[PDB]
């Protein structure tokens, strides 16, 4: 659901 | 005397800080520009947008963050990344201006400017307030940080899991915080308690702003012009 | 002779196409701006956004298109509006540039800055020599108007309900477009098959899109630079 | 699901 918050979590 | 994990800690906000935060404001061209019906939503809610990315590129840095799990780094992020904005905006607030001054009057924001936006003087009122008293504590520039890292930190937020784990590493920032004021910052005496307040009132701001957030994305005219990171981040999916 | 009713539903399409392009294309300028690591998609994810309001504001427009079911009109959105997009864009396709080009040279937009949003030659190669094709047609204003009626209404799409009802409304384009050609077009003679047969290309071209579009949207670095209408509309949720 | 596409429909 954090779809992009992972992408930026590296 | 700090010891020497403690100047480390102090060593590696403060570079984390100087990555993520770029005083020549010039990548705020490339925003879809202000206008001043919320004529600024777009260039807004874009500046918040790349706030987020900043602020996530900090936390990434913070001793002992990445160790977490992804899904802690995630609640950490959701609740407090509006006020870790609120708190590194301080640093273009000007007490002469009344505003967030970002290099050239068009990235000028007085109140006026946030208004047409959504936002009401109920948010703003509070927000502005808590802006000067915190201009007027004149932190030295290991303090900001350290109060930053603090406030992404904290245990008492919705959804997080380890609890035990993060609330130690909080507590060993706020005794790096403590050390550097008595020993570095000289009159400081009780300015590590004036720094606690500006957490609380950040807790009230939160809770304002989001309310206010809250109205703008369910109003879908409105919340068009939101990024998806924004409504990723400020959005209530568990 | 064109029917009293034909010639309505052609002053009607007409008058709708007006109000929602505008050729000044001033608006552009609100867009995150062109950059020439895809330096473009912010700009042209904000291009297509706001064409996609253009295409709603059309349609609402259509005889009887407000008359259906929503989700049939959703349905007919969803799988039609690049296609109307790239219908459309024929208005400011250049033959003499091979560009789009939308007044000033920071709106005009070769192949390369395309590319320069995620998109390969594989879409830009068969949708510049459908732009050019559509363009040889020489079309009037009211058949360019019908052909992205008659798009817009296609029963053969993914998810649309009342096939009866908005095929009869697209057989009532197509007899317009017809009569308009063979009344009002001199030597028109092959003009409505060379049409239908665009339709087809639109098709082609819609699929291609739609691939490329899938795999900027399974990379978040990419996705959160589109906007939330775009993801709501290209997007696969039924 | 298509919360913006239902606001714009009118
Ligand atoms: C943010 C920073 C700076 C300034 C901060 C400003 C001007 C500011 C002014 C008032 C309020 C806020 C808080 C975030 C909000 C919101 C908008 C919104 O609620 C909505 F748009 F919907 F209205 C959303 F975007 F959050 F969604 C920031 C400049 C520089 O110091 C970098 C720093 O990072
Ligand atoms: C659109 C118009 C105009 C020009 C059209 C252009 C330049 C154009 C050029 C190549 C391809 C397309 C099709 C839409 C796409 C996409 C992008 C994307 O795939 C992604 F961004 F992801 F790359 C997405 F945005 F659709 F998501 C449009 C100007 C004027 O004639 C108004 C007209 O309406």
């Amino acid at each position: 659901k954090h779809k992009i918050l992972h992408r930026l979590l590296q | 005397m700090l010891s020497d994990e403690q100047m480390q800690i102090i060593n590696s906000l403060v570079e984390a800080h100087h990555k993520t935060y770029d005083d020549s404001y010039s990548d705020f061209v490339r925003f879809r520009p202000p206008v001043r019906r919320l004529s600024m939503l777009p260039h807004l809610a874009d500046l918040v947008s790349y706030s987020i990315q900043k602020v996530i590129g900090f936390a990434k840095m913070i001793p002992g963050f990445r160790d977490l799990t992804a899904e802690d780094q995630i609640a950490l992020l959701k609740s407090s990344a509006i006020e870790i904005i609120m708190l590194r905006s301080n640093q273009s607030f000007s007490l002469e201006d009344m505003s967030w001054s970002c290099g050239g009057p068009d990235f000028k924001y007085c109140i006026n400017d946030v208004t047409k936006a959504g936002h009401t003087l109920e948010l703003l009122e509070p927000l502005v307030k808590f802006q000067v008293g915190l201009k007027k504590l004149k932190l030295h520039e290991e303090e900001h940080v350290l109060l930053m890292a603090i406030c992404l930190l904290s245990p008492d937020r919705p959804g997080v899991q380890d609890h035990v784990r993060i609330e130690a590493l909080q507590d060993r920032l706020c005794d790096v915080l403590q050390a550097y004021i008595r020993i570095q910052h000289p009159g400081g005496r009780l300015l590590y308690a004036k720094m606690i307040q500006k957490l609380a009132d950040l807790r009230s701001l939160n809770e304002e702003h989001s309310k206010q957030y809250r109205s703008l994305s369910f109003q879908p005219e409105h919340s068009m012009q939101l990024t998806p990171l924004v409504l990723e981040v400020f959005g209530s999916e568990v």
